[PDB]
């Protein structure tokens, strides 16, 4: 039994246009552990993206936190693209507000 | 810590019961082992305790008190073959073994019919030594060193003639010095009052 | 104190793809990683500053050796499992051991094994037995239970040694593990979203109540998520009824403090 | 089978190289090297948790080891020293870490390190026939065997009756006797008895033999003393039954 990842995209602090912040992409509840996660600035990859080490849950699932530093604007729209064994095509989850 | 303490030596009578204590002061506790080591041989596993209580395996039993930090190995109906060293070993928080210095168990045989005597043995034609044999004495009899040191006396030892179910104690004395007789071989030690001295 | 937990995880993967390790081991006090080991570094390294600060090199050198052995042992029983299931290709094998120190003073101990992310073997320290989910596991169980010295060992470790480790680490990371950062709660509209952020520990209780009675039930809960700065955030939502006037209020509980926000 | 370790005895000069071998056929992962010394518990020198790793123990100085494979774990004395004089035990277990698993030991290896071999001596063995007084009084006959003047304590005494080794009726001193106890260099003595039925000793075609196997110098050890080279040797003495 393979479990698909859960993808949530959110900001560290309540976002405001003009104020510096952090964009988080939390990926959890997946199995096996093989995964790749990159953040999207309106379609294109962000390269300056940090991430925690792989982590473990009681239900044997794994989780990860990917994050960048940014200042949200009216123009920009962000997303997080994730690929897993349970996904045939790269799943893209856009940032909401 | 860390520290394991064990009595250096214990003496008990054949057929009786002996209790060898082991107190430990360690960084955590992951189990206590007992080992038996015969002189000249390798230690072999006896028992293992990790939770409080008494665990029995034949004539042997092992008890453990985690709170009090001590364990004992109990040997019932002692036999001569139980004569060995017994080693206590505690596994600590990092699963490393701490070993006690071991306890030497000496078993005094139950001599039914004592018959203490010192015999002059036949000289060999290949040695200048004269040899005396203290034998068939009671187990409470102890043998001492010679205060002469051209005279050599050995500590008592137990032999078992297993085809007659017969056990006896014996000590051996010898020297080449010209003024050496069996009559005076064991003066420096306490021998029985009824000891047989043939001429 | 609160409820604190120490839990150590081990992962074994049979055919690791590319640069993926075949063995991983990570330790946690609560939600914090403290120690790590993988099949590539082959070293046991701190993952928290207060761990590297308080444990002498002796510790790291000693547990490095042990984990190298576990890498071997896990690679071997992953093989035996995979043969019994008659399973080709890739499969995983996990182990979780640990304690919980409850507020009231009680404790819990647990040791479990998993195959492909499913329960495989669960230890019961109170009955000294192993629960098997299938017959492959049942086969392993019968061998393990025949060695009751081993079982008695696990009971003692879970109930005394693990708890002792936990108390030891709780003091090492006291400034982090035992601090309280209260939540910031607000109410948004779209449905009333009760949103909390900036709190630690991550254990938080959120709910909506209508006219003094709990909505039982259609509240929509959000997951408790890491903010990235050591604090967490979550939310809960309920759809507002346009027919009747109702006093809706969001209730938050966190580290013994109850909070109410009315609308 | 079990745990095999060699050599059982060894004499070394200061400061000589030396390699102790250990093998186990129990498919154990963890192997160990202990040294045993009078008055204190076993001390770990080096250990190996599994097939591909080793680490220092409590007393690693002057040693090094190699876990050659899953079966073999060799201990190595870099440069021999008098303080390294000890009995060494090899051991193995299923797993060194978590568990109730016990240790399986090897037979042991006694190493004696000397400044020179100038003080090494083989044992002098003599057999002493039973007292006719004993035979009349107890109807039993006790032969005594003495092995004297040997150094170091690397001996193995055994009785041989009619070509075959015996153990029943045999008592040999568990520890040897220092002939000159005041001295560090002191040579040893060791007594043993064989006690038989009088009717056994009184048979004239019965053969009694006390054998002492001594472990001393080997072919490659240098010898400059004017006496015989105290190599590894068996020294015996014998008796026949009287009328
Ligand atoms: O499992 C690990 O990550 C390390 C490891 C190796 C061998 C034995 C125990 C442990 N973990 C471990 C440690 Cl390092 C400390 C306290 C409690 C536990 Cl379970
Ligand atoms: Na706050
Ligand atoms: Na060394």
């Amino acid at each position: 039994i393979q479990r698909t990842p859960k993808i949530q995209v959110y900001s560290r602090h309540p976002a405001e246009n003009g104020k510096s912040n952090f964009l988080n992409c939390y990926v959890s509840g997946f199995h096996p552990s093989d995964i790749e996660v990159d953040l999207l600035k309106n379609g294109e990859r962000i390269e300056k993206v940090e991430h925690s080490d792989l982590s473990f849950s009681k239900d044997w699932s794994f989780y990860l936190l990917y994050y960048t530093e940014f200042t949200p604007t009216e123009k920009d729209e962000y997303a997080c693209r994730v690929n897993h064994v349970t996904l045939s095509q790269p799943k893209i989850v856009k940032w909401d507000r | 810590g860390q520290n394991i303490d064990q009595p250096t030596e214990m003496t008990a009578t054949e057929g009786a019961i002996v209790q060898i204590n082991c107190t430990y002061q360690t960084s955590g506790f992951n189990g206590l082992f007992w080992y038996q080591q015969h002189a000249g041989e390798a230690p072999t596993f006896l028992s293992y305790n990790v939770l409080d209580g008494l665990e029995e395996k034949g004539r042997f039993s092992s008890f453990l008190s985690r709170s009090k930090g001590y364990s004992y190995l109990l040997l019932k109906e002692l036999q001569m073959k139980d004569s060995a060293s017994y080693l206590c070993a505690v596994k600590d928080s990092n699963y490393q073994l701490i070993w006690g210095a071991g306890t030497k168990l000496i078993i005094k045989p139950d001599i039914q019919n004592p018959d203490p005597a010192v015999y002059q043995l036949r000289d060999s034609k290949s040695s200048d030594k004269s040899v005396c044999l203290f034998t068939d004495f009671d187990s409470q009899t102890n043998v001492s060193q010679s205060k002469d040191s051209d005279v050599y006396i050995t500590d008592k030892c137990v032999l078992d003639m297993r085809s007659m179910d017969f056990k006896s104690n014996s000590a051996v004395a010898w020297s080449n010095k010209s003024d050496f007789a069996c009559a005076n071989a064991f003066n420096n030690s306490i021998i029985p009052e009824d000891t047989f001295f043939p001429s | 104190m609160r409820t604190h937990s120490l839990r150590y995880f081990r992962l074994g993967v049979s055919d690791p793809i590319h640069g993926v390790p075949e063995f991983i081991s990570v330790g946690y006090v609560d939600s914090h990683p403290i120690t790590t080991y993988d099949s590539v570094t082959r070293q046991k390294e701190p993952r928290a500053p207060w761990m590297a600060e308080n444990l002498a090199p002796d510790h790291w050198e000693r547990y490095t050796q042990l984990l190298r052995g576990w890498q071997q042992m896990f690679k071997v029983e992953l093989k035996r499992l995979q043969r019994h299931y008659n399973h080709s290709g890739s499969h995983t094998y996990q182990r979780m051991i640990g304690c919980e120190l409850l507020e009231d003073g009680s404790t819990t101990g647990f040791l479990q094994y998993a195959y492909d992310g499913q329960d495989f073997l669960i230890f019961n320290k109170d009955t000294l037995s192993w629960l098997a989910v299938d017959n492959v596991a049942h086969t392993i169980k019968q061998a393990w239970e025949a060695n009751q010295h081993e079982l008695l060992y696990q009971k003692n470790w879970l109930e005394e040694e693990c708890i002792a480790w936990l108390k030891r680490f709780l003091e090492y990371g006291k400034d982090t593990l035992q601090r309280t950062e209260p939540p910031l709660v607000r109410v948004n509209r779209k449905a009333l979203f009760c949103k909390a952020h900036g709190f630690y520990p991550p254990e938080i209780y959120m709910t909506w109540m209508k006219n003094g009675e709990e909505i039982v039930q259609e509240i929509d809960y959000g997951d408790i998520l890491p903010s990235g700065d050591g604090t967490y955030q979550a939310w809960a939502s309920i759809e507002l009824d346009p027919q009747s006037s109702n006093l809706y209020s969001c209730h938050v509980e966190h580290s013994g403090v109850h909070m109410v926000l009315q609308v | 089978a079990g745990v095999t370790q060699t050599p059982k005895f060894q004499v070394l000069k200061t400061g000589q190289s030396m390699t102790l071998q250990c093998a186990q056929d129990m498919n154990h992962n963890s192997m160990y090297w202990y040294r045993q010394d009078p008055g204190m518990g076993l001390r770990l020198i080096y250990y190996s948790a599994s097939e591909g790793t080793t680490d220092k123990g409590e007393v690693p100085n002057g040693y090094n080891v190699s876990r050659l494979n899953k079966r073999e774990f060799s201990l190595r004395l870099e440069s021999a020293a008098p303080s390294q004089t000890s009995v060494y035990f090899c051991a193995s277990s299923v797993w060194t870490g978590e568990g109730s698993g016990e240790l399986f030991f090897g037979e042991g290896s006694r190493l004696t390190v000397l400044e020179d071999l100038k003080n090494v001596f083989p044992p002098e063995v003599a057999v002493f026939e039973p007292s006719e007084a004993e035979i009349s009084h107890t109807q039993k006959a006790t032969l005594v065997c003495l092995a004297t003047g040997f150094y170091p304590d690397h001996v193995e005494l055994s009785w041989w009756v009619n070509g075959k080794e015996v153990h029943s009726g045999v008592c040999t001193d568990p520890q040897p006797l220092k002939e000159q106890p005041a001295l560090n260099d002191s040579r040893y003595a060791l007594s043993s008895r064989l006690r038989v039925s009088a009717t056994f000793w009184q048979n004239p075609r019965n053969h009694f033999r006390c054998q002492v196997q001594f472990y001393g110098l080997s072919e490659n050890d240098e010898w400059t003393q004017d006496r015989a080279k105290p190599v590894t040797q068996i020294v015996s003495a014998e008796a026949w039954g009287r009328a």
